[PDB]
């Protein structure tokens, strides 16, 4: 079975360097080589470069040619990557893939893990939350819907839950966007009329990163 | 330099019909082609190389063809298991250009979103900030879109769109959209309306509000 | 050199469904291609040459294709006379270098081994020598393996491992480990632990046992 | 009906030779050509090489060029191989089977029996085999196994039995593997508890080679 | 010289199943072939010519197949009307050399042959003539053979075997064994055997007699 691990991911400040190793497992290294390849946001993918340890011979993209630098260590059986000055668009999605047999084609089988990597310069701060409810006296229509704007954090992501787990149905998670260095997703959730507002409901987030839990009611 | 793309751009297939999708390449490989299954948060394997031979793991319902410029892959039939986006691969020459990609879905029958705007709370009136959003839930297709008319005039930029992925249990997507305004901007307008235009409804529902009533 | 492999390592395909194998050759030979049976303690024969004609006591089940350097067997359907391994064949030039080979199986229900260890008799102590040894049985799919912590620690090399072909009669596997040690490490150590790390199981299921115990 | 017999498995010692020879029946000999492939373990398969007894000419693999030695005979109809320089990597599998008509190619329809070759230099040694039983004083779960290791022994095989044969249903039969020059084997059987230790159960194991039996209890 | 044979020597096929029959060449034609229906004491007539025309008279069942060196014909199905054997052509240069023949039969249940031993009568033995024969009748399938041992010992040569074709009723085979000796031979000899060895049979069946009993 072949298996290649991957690191965690790094925060990395714009135009240092970054160390990436994937070690790799169940098969012969230096009779194959090794590719690389970086998945650009939102959806695209993008061939870094590949390296053959039999010399070591390597060839790289054209725009990447100032960038990226591979070396390979055969002793631990693991191949390395490294990336220099990078760039507030540079964040995206790395891969650790094994080629074929003294070739580049013949598309790999396996992949990474997937290990991104965060380049920002923007520290921590905590979310702020505020609670959104009903209204103008009247609540349309038989089915309505709550939700809690949760804006000013970092990094990706927090945690979000509703009536403390009670309710898991109708719980729907939004992803964020990228504006002024920082983060701004929401939640959505519905209930029936009958029970409100006789029912209590909250909103709850916690942020792993800063170890920061606001509760509130709505 | 090598180039190529897919077409179209996401498609929509139940579970047991055939799926036709196809990438054109600028120059000729006359070899080599690949399709990569990814799913959300997980990396993609391979699947059909050389246009022909399928790798390990993948049932006969894949089946690729083409030949010169001309790919294409056959589905036949889709399973619910088959969910995510395709891509396509080119070895002619270095550095490789992968595929843009397309998305899959599944038909249904249309459904109607629900909308509904809520005005902004009392404490960030006193924190700086102020905020509107407008949510939009349960709808297919996924062609829609959302404009905000503050007292008859357009606000852009500054609205942001945030869209889900595809919905295990009843099969639908969401968005949510915020529009963000200073204070000044508060203060002098009173109206705050936002339009969900789709497919089954002949005009935009409208959804408003008043600060004096 | 004229050098080949086959892809992938094994496969398991019950009675009544589609095999699909490949070997592929890094030059082209554009012509010559064999499939051999061969069975446990049964010499090979002759089943598919040219990668086309089939030999003679073969089906029409048994069918081959493939162009240039990319070659394939078909079969529809298998049978439960089809159990064994395959290699290919190059007739390009001499010296002929042989396939890799792959080994079949047959689908079925997951079955959770059964695991044990025990200590060593009193007649052993005495002839100089000393095994443990930690038995499975009854288990599917191929994929397991075993250690050896003794008081928390790896015990490599020495760790030998013994595997059992297809059983005709409720189609599992099994195997043994028998740990090697000396008279001096069975009387500074107690815990003697194995353990079965199997894919139907969340957590290695661990079998011990104490001396004084 | 075309029928290749081959001879029985020789022991030698390493650094001496060999004589393999295994006659031809049901065609005509002369008019066609000789192949030998040798499977080495555990799982492998090469191509020897090959004599056309027209000339004689022949070809071989560039790694037996100074090892293996071919010789025909057409007034028996028979085909003979010489191996020399035998080393303790050598041990396999040998093959006799007929090619095309005046052409090595054409993939070979009939092959061997399958005679193999054993060398070494250890000489045979009697099993010595131990009772393993329960316990710490439960059996757990409802089902046990035994078994008995067998150990010390050469040549490969011997043959084990469980209660005389009585109970042929849950014996399993367990190959061995090669390691200082000595065989390692041994066997599981599965009973129920309700019986354990009621019914007697013993371990009975014969090497045919050196007509060694030993019986024991458990 | 262009030489060509066919495989295998002889082929059973019931009716309603597919027949795979194939004829090789040295060297290539690229064009030509042909296929002739010969049964017993009548003369051949023209089937499928040029690999892939079929001549008049015959159905859909026959078709022809192959490129090259390598040639097929597939039956699909079979009837029993085609009983009979097959042969190639070739028209690549003069002198034109034929193919081998291959013989059809039908599949069924094994049977187990039948078998006597009759000592000579005594008109014979004043003739300066003697002889022993030894009946088969009822046997499936075609490879069998005999052999003659008296007082154990080999009689060769001398021994002669005679055929029989297909049965029209039954549907099995039919042959004779007679064995020539001269008058000094069957004064000095006794005990008289002839054995058939069949393959639903684990052991010779042996037929004996004597000439003092």
């Amino acid at each position: 079975e072949v298996q290649l691990q991957q690191s965690g991911p790094e925060l990395v400040k714009p135009g240092a360097s970054v160390k990436m190793s994937c070690k790799t497992s169940g098969y012969t290294f230096t009779e194959n080589t090794m590719h690389w390849v970086r998945q650009s946001h939102g959806k695209s993918l993008e061939w870094i470069g590949g390296i053959y340890p039999k010399n070591d011979d390597t060839k790289y993209n054209q725009k990447f040619k100032g960038k990226a630098t591979l070396t390979v260590d055969k002793s631990s059986s693991t191949a390395c990557m490294e990336l220099r000055s990078l760039t507030s668009e540079d964040s995206a999605v790395y891969y650790c893939a094994r080629g074929d047999y003294e070739n580049y084609f013949y598309a790999m089988d396996y992949w990474g893990q997937g290990t991104s990597v965060t380049v920002s310069s923007a520290k921590t701060t905590p979310p702020s939350v505020y609670p959104l409810a009903p209204g103008c006296g009247d609540t349309t229509g038989s089915s309505v819907t709550l939700g809690c704007l949760v804006k000013g954090y970092f990094p990706e992501s927090v945690t979000v839950t509703w009536n403390s787990g009670s309710l898991s149905s109708s719980v729907h998670t939004f992803p964020a966007l990228l504006q002024s260095g920082l983060y701004t997703m929401s939640s959505s959730v519905t209930v029936p009329s009958s029970t409100w507002p006789s029912q209590t409901v909250t909103c709850s987030v916690a942020h792993p990163a800063s170890s920061t839990t606001v509760d509130k009611k709505l | 330099d090598i180039q190529m793309t897919q077409s179209p751009a996401s498609l929509s297939v139940s579970v047991g019909e055939t799926v036709t999708i196809t990438c054109r390449a600028s120059e000729n490989i006359y070899s080599n082609l690949a399709w990569y299954q990814q799913k959300q948060g997980k990396s993609p394997q391979l699947l059909v190389y050389a246009a022909t031979n399928l790798a390990d793991g993948v049932p006969s319902r894949f089946s690729g063809s083409g030949s010169g410029t001309q790919y294409s892959l056959k589905i036949n039939s889709l399973q619910s298991e088959d969910f995510g986006t395709y891509y396509c691969q080119q070895f002619w020459d270095t550095p490789f250009t992968f595929g843009s990609g397309t998305k899959l879905a599944i038909k249904r029958a249309d459904a109607a979103p629900t909308v509904s705007i809520f005005p902004p709370s009392s404490e960030q009136l006193t924190s700086g900030g102020a905020s509107v959003v407008c949510f939009l839930n349960n709808f297919y297709p996924k062609d829609i879109n959302v404009k905000w008319k503050i007292d008859g005039s357009e606000r852009q930029n500054g609205v942001l769109n945030s869209w889900t992925d595809q919905d295990s249990k009843d099969s639908t997507y969401s968005m949510s959209s915020t529009l963000t305004l200073t204070k000044d901007e508060y203060e002098r307008h009173n109206s705050y309306t936002c339009e969900a235009t789709h497919k089954t409804s002949t005009s935009p529902i409208v959804k408003s509000f008043n600060r004096n009533e």
